């Protein structure tokens, strides 16, 4: 989830 | 976006380089979650002279002694700062790049990292730049387009002339419009949006968003168990005709299936009796008309009928005759209760009649009745989200611009809905959603929150259709409504 | 094929010898793949003269030594070469060969391989022939046929007087109509298809083909995700009558099954109620009638309502009076669309109609109805590829005669299919398959290739139905079309 | 890597704050990794005044926003450039530092993020530094370190006074020394080494490696299906006496498990019996000694005994008294083969005879061993890789000190060990690794690759001891071997 | 695939 | 593998 | 069986 959300 | 990014560096004193190393890294990260180990693959960098080209340089020279092979084509005349500095590094590192490619570049590399243009594109794209985008897109490798695929607009979700087709779409800090709307969102593939430090509440401040699950999840009502009808609303269906006996019963259906106390119909005798043959759950009140139509004389009828509802809908299957035209209107002048607007009770709306009401309304129109009721073609209103929002704000009202990306908006907040497919292009499925947000209204929603539910759940439903989408048919996304709410929690 | 023979041979330069190698290795192959290990089974290996008798030798060479016991009846009188040279080979191989044979003989093998006559089958079997033939089919052993079962004509698939029911049949380059043909198809039980060595584009020159699964997976049309409905097609059903008020409701059901976007029924009030109160996602347009059947009084308003779409499908219960007749021809005289015509607008047509109209038809006949509309005999029509080719030819039409093999022509490619089971011969299911049909045109495909896509999943849908074949009804039918084609993707 | 991180920033060019930026977020790429979703955590990050703190501030400011509270106690005066620029931002972006702690301020977090001193650590820590940093350690709560645990010197291990004890440890570029030799490999915890973007050519360039399995794997030499005993070597092991009649037998068996073809023990009679009642696939010589002890008059017979092996093995249970040193030293100076010297032929070796020696040596030293050897303490030489360097260098030989970690240098390049368990830490388990280090040098391994590979193997064979690692004996530790073997591959 | 079609 | 050896 | 050993 920190990163990168769909 | 563009603001977000000038204030972070501008204001919060994040350094321009340093956002553009976050962007590049995250493009690896997304590549390898999506590929596996990458140290088999060799990679092709197509980089524009701009920052979106920058970023792919920061892409190629992470790659650089960790996969096969790396190349980059830089495409551009001049370069920014950040992609000069980017590019330094690039060749720096031991970098190779070269300012030309021949047709069969594409030969001797498996991945296309397409990093040519992202929102600073302008205009059309041709000459070299088209050139080497409608090779790759010819090629069958893998391509993984740096925040947007080069080519498309990334306000509007247009092709600008031309456009990458990509796997992997890797976007900063937001989605943008153009991931969102098609033809866009079908060339960005899969999207992946990485966080690259902006300040979360820049981030959480842009005014336009998909609607999530989470979103979603937090509208619907509650259910306490110290409950009964009345605590689930009313909803009254004003629809039908001797032409179109079978929209009422989607719409009345829709609005039971997400939870609705009780549901009556207002449907014209004998075409009324379809309704509860089907479902007798339903109420379906026979309205005596003339010919088969709804008309003047039956609009003290209607008004009493609604006196008792929370909610009314008005328009699937009324057939479109200057006496559904007269009724309609006297009938959302006169009706002070919330209404959901659609189908031929917007093809005979009279707009003046929607500013003067007091009471609330939502509008459902697919793209087909809007450019009929503003007076524009299908293609100048198709996605136009600003058309949308300013329809929305001078008549006061929740305007549900229907598509395969659906647009819901009140003027100030729109959000677009992204679920849902192709077995919802069939007749029907337009009249089991206005029963829905009709239905959530009558539970205690906003329109706008009703309308913002209604088109997650009602998308939702048919892709849990167990067999070919193209066979879904309405009664049956009725009967997966229940398991979309289900899901949803 | 048999051209496809001897252009190999003799302008290829293929060895007729290896193709006889070729096609009994074949044999052997097929035969281990169905049975396992060959090596404990005793095989009776039936020889006739011909070539068919020379690919029966090279079965029974190859198997010498490594089965339990093998045994060549040969009941022919001469041999040609090929069959010579083999014979031959099998006697300096240690083989055993009797000419004359007791009821009896089978009592020692387990497995007969039956070469006795392949496609040089002229006239009644009878005599020695026949008798062997009769004893094989009494005796429960495993029968094995080479290329055709002996005594199907493989031109027609007709029983010349008597034939052997195989277990197995492998047949060579391609299948032949005989195997496709009842009662020639039942006869050939499980067919295998071996390669013996011809050029493939001599094999892909064939006319004639059997529909398969690939076939009708590259035909299905695309479901583009920026699409609404008017993407997918509208049809028109003009059907039904007092009479048959259920025809109407099948053949609109099966257009939307397929991925229709929009279906229109007309049919006489009250009866239009009907499909509405089963179904209403379908539109279903009240007719008024004098007496409940469509008559030229209805003309101007059917020609109204086909305006506004791709294609009309007409017929399905709409009963065979004088008034019905006057209204079909006058209606397709006049209809500038593709037409589906089925049922009881075939037993009115005047084919004259046919033949002026410059827009496309598809007629969906069964034998009863094809035989009713050129004068002939059911028998006479039955399977009669020729007949129905001269028909699609002379009339500019696609022909669709239905059977348990339905033929699909348009006079100039001709298509066979295989799918489906005795469920389907039951009232019903040709309505189903008219709408299915008109979906597809609606949806863009060429009224051939429509007619192609729907037969096979139309009887594949019935294989998919999972207790007994014997209960289906068409309304299950209907529920499996999505399913059927999610599995042909 | 001091000169690492220069050489990326002066002469590559990449911005400092860039490769800060990298370290802090690839810290939160690691805690989320271990922890799963960080939203419902509450982090203390505790900084430093130097480069530690800044990363931690760049830890500090990632978080914010995205997890339930974030802290900084900065413990630091001053701050250098890019913490002073990172704590400016991690104000800017909402952040709440504090310069003073109560020894409650732990009760609020759940994790501590320790970025107080790392490769930077100077002296003993005291005061402040010190109390936060026992405080830490009596809290229970999660640790994660950045770079190293404060208060371990990164270049030995050792704690400086005092040091955090952490649960994941994320480390930058390359693992230091102070994480692979303990205490500080205690300490680190798990650790996960982050590529922050250095030039992989640097990276690769340091000389002090850990042994992987992928460096294991790729040095077990080649098994040829063509081979026969002679092709996989010859060992002699002399050893044992009438006192220690074990150890003969379980360095040879080491050889022989490690694929070794013959394997040949030279031990005082009756003692040599020993082995091949246990193991008769060994060959166990007898020596006939005066007293049970090996000395100048079994010379000549076991020079003898050497002209057909690839390497001799000697030491094991040999005893220490004057007449087998100077059999052992009389022996070493004349044998011109390999030599793999352990246990008592070390406590007797006159190291003037390795110098003179042309063939090569292995020493296998545990730190009592090299002490005595070196006439140091145990404390100066354990984990002492600098004086093993040197001593291997002046000696030309290979140096294997053996200890949790263990450390194998040829005085140019050093290797360090980190499998294996406590279940080593009994009597046997160095006779097992002679074995297995003469064995890959009859192979065709080097001295320096044969105890490489020996190391590595012998302790992953003691990690996979089914039962408590307490009970593993030598004799268990030999049946593991081959099931190590067949696991790096 | 080679030698059969089914 | 690219971010974390182990 | 037929065609090949192993
Ligand atoms: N921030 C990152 O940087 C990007 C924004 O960078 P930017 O603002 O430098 O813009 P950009 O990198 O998206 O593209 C601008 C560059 O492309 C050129 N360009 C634009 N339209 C063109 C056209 N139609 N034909 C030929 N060349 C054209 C411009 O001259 C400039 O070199 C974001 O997408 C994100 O990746
Ligand atoms: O009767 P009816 O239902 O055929 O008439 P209708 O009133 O529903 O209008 C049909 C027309 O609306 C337009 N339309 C509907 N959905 C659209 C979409 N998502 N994108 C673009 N255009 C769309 C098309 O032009 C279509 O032909
Ligand atoms: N090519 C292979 O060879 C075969 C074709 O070989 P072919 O062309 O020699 O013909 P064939 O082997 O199929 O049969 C012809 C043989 O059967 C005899 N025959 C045909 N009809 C008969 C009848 N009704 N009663 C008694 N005898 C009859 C003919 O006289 C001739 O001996 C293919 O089927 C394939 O197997
Ligand atoms: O009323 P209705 O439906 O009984 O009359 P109909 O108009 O459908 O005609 C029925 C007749 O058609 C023929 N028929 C239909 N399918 C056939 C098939 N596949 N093979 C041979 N003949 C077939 C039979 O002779 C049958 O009795
Ligand atoms: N690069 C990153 O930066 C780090 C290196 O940064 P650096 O070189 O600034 O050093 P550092 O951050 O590791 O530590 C140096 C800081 O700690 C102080 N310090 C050192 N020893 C101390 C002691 N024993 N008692 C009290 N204070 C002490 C120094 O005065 C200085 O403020 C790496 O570990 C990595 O994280
Ligand atoms: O007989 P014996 O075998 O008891 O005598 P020994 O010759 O094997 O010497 C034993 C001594 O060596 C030292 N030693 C061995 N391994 C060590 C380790 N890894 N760390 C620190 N010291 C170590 C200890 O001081 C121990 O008491
Ligand atoms: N490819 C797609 N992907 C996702 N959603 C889709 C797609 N195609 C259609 N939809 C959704 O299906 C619904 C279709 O609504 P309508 O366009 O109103 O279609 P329909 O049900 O046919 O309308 C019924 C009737 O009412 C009047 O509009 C008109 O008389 C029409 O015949 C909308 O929610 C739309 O977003
Ligand atoms: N054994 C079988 N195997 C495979 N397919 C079959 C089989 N039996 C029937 N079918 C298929 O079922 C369908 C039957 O179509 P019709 O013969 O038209 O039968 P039906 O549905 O009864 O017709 C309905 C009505 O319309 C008029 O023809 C007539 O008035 C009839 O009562 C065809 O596709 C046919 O190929
Ligand atoms: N906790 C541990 N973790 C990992 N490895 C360990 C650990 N403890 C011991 N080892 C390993 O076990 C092996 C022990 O070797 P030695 O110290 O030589 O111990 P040992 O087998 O008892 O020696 C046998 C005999 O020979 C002479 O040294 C002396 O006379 C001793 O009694 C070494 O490889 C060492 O690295
Ligand atoms: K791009
Ligand atoms: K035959
Ligand atoms: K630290
Ligand atoms: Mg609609
Ligand atoms: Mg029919
Ligand atoms: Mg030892």
């Amino acid at each position: 989830a920190w990163l990168f959300e769909a | 976006m563009k603001e977000i990014d000038e204030l972070t560096i501008k204001e919060y004193g994040v350094d321009s380089r340093i956002l553009m190393e976050r962007a590049g890294i995250s493009v690896v990260l997304a590549m390898e979650e999506e590929l596996g180990n990458l140290s088999d693959y060799r990679f092709l960098v197509l980089c524009g002279g701009g920052n979106n080209g920058g970023d792919g340089f920061v892409v190629a020279r992470n790659l650089l002694g960790v996969v096969k092979d790396v190349l980059v084509v830089f495409l551009g005349k001049k370069k920014t700062p950040d992609c000069e500095y980017n590019y330094g590094l690039y060749k720096k590192f031991g970098g190779k790049v070269v300012e030309q490619f021949e047709p069969s570049i594409l030969n001797e590399f498996d991945v296309v990292v397409d990093a040519i243009f992202g929102t600073g594109l302008r205009g059309e794209i041709t000459g070299e730049y088209a050139e080497i985008i409608n090779l790759v897109n010819k090629s069958g490798k893998v391509v993984v387009s740096v925040d947007v695929p080069s080519g498309i607009d990334s306000n509007t979700g247009k092709v600008l002339r031309t456009a990458v087709k990509a796997d992997l779409t890797v976007t900063f800090g937001v989605p943008k419009i153009g991931h969102i709307l098609f033809p866009g969102r079908d060339l960005t593939g899969k999207l992946k949006v990485a966080n690259i430090g902006h300040p979360v509440h820049l981030i959480n401040s842009i005014n336009r968003y998909v609607i999530t699950r989470e979103m979603v999840r937090s509208l619907l009502p509650e259910r306490p168990r110290d409950s009964h009808k009345g605590t689930y609303g009313k909803v009254l269906i004003i629809a039908g005709s001797r032409l179109y006996s079978g929209a009422p019963v989607l719409s009345g259906m829709g609005s039971l299936k997400v939870g609705t106390g009780l549901v009556k119909l207002a449907v014209p005798f004998p075409q009324n009796l379809i309704a509860t043959s089907r479902f007798p759950e339903l109420i379906s009140v026979p309205i005596d008309t003339e010919k088969g139509f709804f008309s003047l004389q039956n609009l003290q009828e209607c008004l009493e009928l609604s006196k008792d509802v929370d909610v009314v809908a008005i328009g699937p299957g009324l057939g479109n005759n200057e006496h559904v035209r007269e009724f309609v209107n006297e009938f959302l002048k006169t009706l002070e209760k919330p209404a959901v607007i659609d189908a031929d009770a917007i093809n005979v709306l009279d707009t003046s009649v929607l500013k003067e009401r007091k009471s609330p309304a939502v509008l459902t129109p697919h793209p087909g009745e809007m450019a009929r009721l503003v007076k524009k073609t299908v293609g100048d209103v198709k996605y136009n989200y600003e058309l949308a929002e300013e329809f929305a704000k001078e008549n006061d009202c929740v305007l549900v611009l229907k598509s395969a990306t659906t647009i819901v908006t009140d003027g100030e907040k729109t959000l677009f809905n992204i679920t849902g497919n192709t077995g919802l292009s069939k007749g029907g499925s337009g009249d089991v959603l206005t029963g829905m947000i009709a239905g959530f209204i009558a539970q205690g929603l906003s329109p706008l929150e009703a309308s913002t539910v209604s088109v997650y759940l009602h998308g939702f439903a048919a892709e849990l259709f167990e067999q070919d989408e193209r066979g879904l048919t309405a009664s049956e996304l009725l009967r997966l409504i229940p398991e979309a709410i289900r899901r949803l929690k």
